[PDB]
């Protein structure tokens, strides 16, 4: 349980990236996790987020538009991002979505995030 | 100038500790009687604060009625199914703003 | 068993309608909370309004995009309907008097 | 749609027994509906809330217990329940769930209801 995520700058407008959250060591599959977004501005904010094997919820945004995997083989999270709108500038974080929010952690520990832009 | 501010009191329930996405944080809940009609309602209320958390953990037992005073938050949350957005209300309380107090007698 | 609310902020989708056989008007209230460099948070509220007689006054008084002052009781909602297998809480703040009520500064 | 609740009584600890809940008339399928349970001094508690097409959810307390089931052509509200304890004694309604947030809909009313006693 240990973030370790690559991937994102700046693409032009509709692009196609990939996102790479390794699990630094500790079981990775165990848990159900997702994505988040840190806006230039705007605060926190969950996304995509990958059940546990496992049937996917998207936010009514990247729904379609983004779709997030899991492979317990590497213990890597990829955000496959499509038609990356201008509007999709922030830096992107791996992590663990609680269970399914109510419930309280044990650990757990926050990334560095990478910086991702977009400009028509 | 947004302002949010909530005020409660009844007995608490599930004491625990843990951690909010990284966060030293000592939930439990608060179950205020709003009333042959008795509505009850059972507030969560995450209490933030590395050493805050810990001086409400110790301080705070069950079955204790307490006041409660802080902002009324819901994280969204999406969980595997399904399309149905849902938020998730609770209370989050750290001083300098948040405050909880126990009744005794 | 005291429950109480305060809240001051823009107000959107004002609706009026029934609850479960009960002439309500409900109506967001986004308020901004700076969370403890660099960014600030929001948060819509569900502001339910009862009693025909407040309900219809607050209907007509209370403008869109306005600013106004909430005082009332928070309650939770059960809800959790099919489409899904979970049980979720409605976080709906109750304005009816003697309660609370609504004032008005924009 | 005026509602009407039906079936019920009174059964042993263990014993078993149908509801029944019927509109006047329309449109059902669209509306998705429930069944709500009242004690004699607490407020009503939904017990289950049958989908529009229509899947189904149940009460913490009743999962792996209650059955409910909805007909469209006759607009019926189906609750078989089995084993009864004590506890389930109350004053049964059924009534249309709905929006699961954004409420406030048409004009809505509630139904005399059925006694439960077990």
């Amino acid at each position: 349980v240990q973030p370790q995520e690559s991937g994102g700058g700046l693409a032009q407008a509709g692009g196609s990236l990939r996102l790479s959250c390794v699990v630094s060591g500790i079981t990775f599959a165990s848990e159900a996790w997702g994505w988040y977004r840190r806006a230039p501005g705007k605060q926190r904010e969950l996304i995509a987020a990958i059940n546990n094997e496992g049937r996917t919820n998207y936010v009514d945004s990247v729904k379609g538009r983004f779709t997030v995997s899991r492979d317990n083989a590497k213990n890597v999270m990829y955000l496959q991002m499509n038609s990356l709108k201008p509007e999709d500038t922030a830096v992107y974080y791996c992590n663990a979505n609680l269970q399914t929010g109510t419930l309280s952690g044990a650990r757990l520990y926050w990334g560095q995030g990478t910086q991702v832009t977009v400009s028509s | 100038k947004s302002v949010n501010s909530v005020t409660l009191v009844g007995v608490v329930h599930d004491i625990q500790s843990g951690f909010v996405y990284e966060d030293a944080v000592t939930q439990f809940t608060l179950t205020t009687t709003s009333i042959v009609v008795v509505e009850k309602d059972h507030h969560t209320i995450r209490c933030f604060g590395e050493l805050f958390s810990a001086e409400v953990k110790q301080k705070v037992k069950e079955g204790n009625v307490v006041c409660v005073n802080g902002r009324l938050r819901l994280s969204p949350q999406l969980e595997p199914s399904c399309n149905k957005h849902f938020y998730f209300p609770y209370i989050q309380v750290q001083p300098p703003h948040g405050q909880v107090a126990v009744i005794h007698g």
